[PDB]
DNA sequence: TTTTTTTTTTTTTTTTTTTTTTTGA
């Protein structure tokens, strides 16, 4: 209970800087007028664009990863107007966990959704045209132009679909005498940006800088066309970044599109675009502005916590810290021998060796023998679009799989795509729809841990737990929580059913050994006399759409096994709690992998979360015409229908197992400014959490790890990074010791929090 | 394995006909 | 072979349901009683089967397991020219490794086999003319009733 | 003996509802 003092006797002081920073009127003329959007319109080439000004303020808000940075975004959402976002869907998600853990907070989505980023934008040549900076000192207009020309190719075209779209919204209410701050409520559906002036960009780190300027850039737009009430207050926007600094970077990838070479270069991040441009530390005033987080909560240990300070503040590595950190050195052969290490994450730094560590513990286990089962990825390329393109290349001679041997990554979520063990790609052409399909095989392992990378669409088919965990559901209503509370009774329909449909598993525990024959003699007979005051019998189950048959037939069908759960309860004591209990809408009959779910009636149609810890189950097909919701597409969608698409089935933290939906995505990406629909791949999009790279390591944060390092590419930030997200020091081996090998330190930004930690006006909240 | 039975092959004979070919 | 939710409205009991989940061979023995009635006793569980060399198939598609042997018939029922094994999964062909000798010749010797479980027997018969036809399936001709008689002794 | 070439994120619009099983040469 103390552990939040601190926090919330500091947070005060940010929820007291934010207030004015977002109270301040602007200057009329400063205001960028409507005129601005509209020539930015019809400019073509970002070099004529006029040299414009964007005003906006900042407040930082670093810290140690994991040092609790969210419970001052949970003061802010609560006390302040705000729209609170992120970086990444998972952090976007994470944020949402704990903001609904103590308040309500609407859904959270990402920065990229709020400024209108859509699905042409994702392969969009972003970093095209040049420019030479008239500039040392450089000016905030010229930042921001380069900004703007970096992102040409996605400023522009937001820029056009918001203006070309037409006026009435709330330009037309402000003339109610001639009332705005009802308008987002009447007139829905309008852009989240209309209605708060500060925005909270958490893992902000995670975004290049590039996106500061366009989020404020994109702000304005958004409050011109609909005449804002914020903007007839000139106001302007404040961006509030919560991230690490030293632990969180981006990269901007480029595809040579001749060398088929795909390059990955690291790139200045928001916060040390803020922290490290001299011209955005005094614009943004950084030094009255700036909140560092200092606590490592999660952390327990002593010697881990001096470790993590000296990686994290750039201090100087000393000769006990090699010897602590020697403790952990494990061989080489121990860390990627698959026998060692069961359950821990393990941490390479290339891709490569990821995709070899995987496909060897498939062998071990397969030959050892979870199951190490095939399931079917598919790829649909088409003609005219590798003709087109081969022609506008330069090159008219390339053959398919010379074209997949580098766009496979570009094709689908990266992450996923370049991290898994599969087979060889049959590129055989499927052109009856015009069209050429690939197919290979994406291994996985049998009942682990896997999460969910893309958004898919999660069909809870029932509950493979105990009758105590069931007991728990129905009495805490948490299963209905996680549906949203507008929408509830279609949550309270489909556990009617359940337990209408969960009655026969009572009658098979009665066929338990060790039980006397009086003992199930008084278990039938409290059945019985339940059935008194209620054996399934003849209930008739079903209600119409009213809100009260949602509270009445369930209120009876969740006392009648709330009950009859504790009625068995105290008759056969902790066995009866234990047993496992498995309800289902349809005879569902799982024989190894294959599951068979028989014919679906979307009782209970959802989303799955990413966040969401799954367990892999089984491939089930039972084609649900909820997942077909197939409309190009529709080419790719005759075969589906020709050729049975896998559903791959998961198990939630509950247990309740979920059928979800196959993953679709597009490539689009040319050098003749032609951006064209190529290819369309079909897979699972599903991810072991058993092995990742470093790079995407720091999203999230890992339970054990055992880190492969590559000697010679030994950067001090990976090491820093890699032995940061475990809590415990314990629960840690290595390949060798960072600290004891060569490592290229770039402790520059670090510097920049000392310097920052050595400043009256910076607010430290222990 | 979940089996709840209260949760069948269609006869491919005629047991009806109401209209047919007259030839006589 | 009767099909699970063809037959879902049956409310049979186990093993009955089970066998047929995906869809199931059910060897119908029919006939009459002392005193006249006509019955058709449905046994279930009978599968037709054959034999393929262990090393030979482990060769010519890395089957480094039994089960990714079932992993390559079902590739090949679903690359199959027309759409005749949709849905087909990893656990409709169950397999083992056996011991068995070819009787063709006395010089020969007990080799290692996969015996593999097909239910459904035409797909037996797909994964008996189609399936890697370089190969030397063993007893892909024998029908599911004789799998019957002589699987059970009398 | 030179000798490489590492990592990431974003891509929405909704919640139910018409079933089919010999093919080849």
């Amino acid at each position: 209970a103390f552990l939040n003092f601190t926090s919330m006797h500091g947070v005060q002081p940010i929820l007291k800087r934010i207030r004015e920073l977002s109270q301040q009127q602007l200057d009329g003329a400063q205001v960028p007028h409507l005129q601005w959007f509209r020539d930015v319109a019809a400019l073509e080439s970002p070099a004529g664009l006029p040299l414009r000004e964007f005003p906006f303020a900042v407040y930082l808000i670093t810290g140690n990863a994991g040092s609790g940075k969210s419970t001052c975004v949970q003061t802010i959402n609560e006390v302040l107007d705000c729209v609170v976002t992120g970086a990444t869907r998972i952090a976007a998600q994470n944020m949402y966990a704990k903001l609904s853990g103590a308040f309500l907070s609407r859904p959270i989505n990402t920065i990229f959704h709020e400024f209108g980023f859509r699905g042409n934008h994702v392969q969009a040549q972003l970093g095209q045209y040049p420019y030479t900076l008239t500039s040392n000192p450089a000016s905030l207009e010229d930042l921001q132009r380069r900004d703007l020309t970096y992102y040409w190719e996605v400023i522009l075209d937001l820029t056009k679909r918001a203006l070309a779209a037409s006026r009435n919204e709330f330009r037309a209410l402000a003339a109610l005498e001639r009332l705005t701050r009802l308008a987002p409520a009447t007139h829905g559906a309008l852009p989240a940006f209309t209605r708060s002036n500060v925005i909270v960009i958490d893992e902000a780190g995670l975004l290049g800088r590039h996106l500061l300027t366009a989020v404020v850039y994109c702000w304005w737009m958004i409050n011109a066309l609909y005449h804002t009430p914020q903007y007839a207050a000139r106001l302007r926007p404040v961006l509030v970044c919560v991230g690490s600094p030293t632990q969180t970077a981006s990269l901007e990838s480029t595809f040579e599109h001749q060398k088929l070479r795909c390059s990955v270069r690291q790139s200045e991040n928001v916060l040390t675009y803020l922290i490290c441009n001299r011209t955005l530390r005094e614009y943004a005033r950084l030094s009255y502005s700036w909140a560092i987080f200092i606590n490592n909560k999660r952390c327990v240990e002593h010697e881990f916590g001096n470790l993590m300070k000296v990686l994290e503040y750039g201090l100087p590595i000393t000769e006990e810290h090699m010897q602590f950190v020697d403790r952990f050195v494990v061989p080489e052969n121990y860390i990627t021998n698959p026998a060692n290490l069961p359950g821990w994450t393990r941490l390479f730094s290339s891709h490569k060796e990821v995709s070899a560590y995987m496909a060897k513990l498939h062998a071990y286990l397969k030959v050892t023998r979870f199951v190490v089962f095939t399931l079917p990825v598919l790829t649909f390329v088409s003609v005219k679009e590798f003709d087109e393109y081969r022609r506008l290349t330069h090159q008219p001679g390339l053959t398919i799989e010379k074209w997949l041997t580098a766009n496979a990554s570009r094709i689908t979520n990266y992450s996923q795509s370049q991290d898994q063990d599969a087979g060889h790609m049959r590129c055989e052409v499927h052109s009856k729809q015009q069209l050429v399909v690939a197919r290979n095989d994406v291994t996985y392992v049998l009942n682990s841990q896997i999460a969910v990378t893309a958004r898919l669409r999660k069909l809870v088919f029932g509950f493979s737990g105990t009758f105590r965990a069931f007991e728990a559901v129905l009495r805490d209503d948490s299963f209905v929580k996680t549906q949203g509370e507008t929408s509830v009774e279609f949550a309270y329909r489909f556990l009617s059913r359940l337990i209408f449909s969960g009655l026969i598993s009572f009658y098979n525990f009665l066929q338990r050994p060790g039980l006397d024959a009086t003992q199930r003699t008084l278990a039938y007979a409290r059945m019985g006399e339940l059935t008194a005051e209620i054996f399934y019998c003849h209930y008739t189950p079903g209600e119409p759409e009213t809100t009260a048959a949602v509270h009445t037939q369930f209120a009876l069908l969740k006392r009648a096994f709330l009950g009859r759960f504790r009625i068995l309860q105290e008759l056969f004591g902790e066995a009866f709690e234990v047993a496992p209990f498995s309800t289902y809408v349809d005879n569902v009959i799982f024989r190894g992998c294959e599951m068979l779910t028989g014919s679906p009636r979307g009782g209970l149609m959802s989303v799955a979360l990413q966040t969401d810890n799954y367990t892999l189950m089984g491939y089930t097909y039972a084609r649900v015409f909820a997942f077909a919701d197939e409309l190009a597409t529709a080419n790719v969608a005759e075969l589906l229908e020709e050729a049975p698409l896998p559903y791959v089935v998961l198990r939630d933290q509950h247990g309740f197992m979920s059928v979800v939906n196959t993953n679709i995505s597009e490539f689009v990406e040319s050098i003749d400014s032609t951006e064209l629909a190529m290819a369309i791949n079909a897979d699972y999009g599903i991810s072991s959490k058993l092995a990742m790279t470093i790079t995407r390591s720091q999203g999230l944060s890992l339970d054990k790890v055992a880190i492969c390092f590559t000697p010679g590419n030994l950067r001090l930030n990976s090491a820093y990074v890699a032995m940061s997200r475990t809590t415990s020091s314990e629960f840690l081996r290595m390949n060798l010791n960072p600290l004891r090998e060569r490592h290229e330190r770039d402790d520059v930004i670090s510097e920049h929090i000392l310097s920052a930690l050595r400043d009256p006006n910076v607010v430290i909240v222990y | 394995n979940f089996y709840n039975p209260y949760l069948t092959q269609r006869h491919t004979y005629y047991s009806e006909c109401d209209e047919f070919r007259f030839i006589a | 072979v009767e099909h699970a939710y063809g037959m879902r409205a049956a409310q049979f009991h186990a093993r009955f349901m089970d066998a047929i989940t995906p869809t199931g061979t059910v060897i119908t023995l029919l006939g009459l009683t002392p005193e006249g009635h006509r019955v058709a006793v449905h046994v279930y569980g009978t599968r037709q089967y054959f034999y393929m060399n262990k090393e030979e198939v482990d060769r010519h598609l890395q089957c480094r397991a039994p089960r990714d042997l079932c992993e390559r018939m079902a590739a090949a029922l679903r690359e199959s020219p027309g759409a005749s094994f949709r849905g087909i999964s990893a656990d409709h062909f169950e397999a083992e490794v056996v011991e068995r000798t070819d009787v063709y010749y006395y010089e020969t010797r007990p080799a290692l086999f996969y015996r593999v479980y097909v239910r459904s027997g035409r797909v037996l018969s797909y994964l008996c003319d189609n399936f890697c036809p370089a190969i030397k399936k063993y007893e892909g001709g024998v029908d599911a009733t004789t799998r019957f008689i002589l699987d059970n002794p009398g």
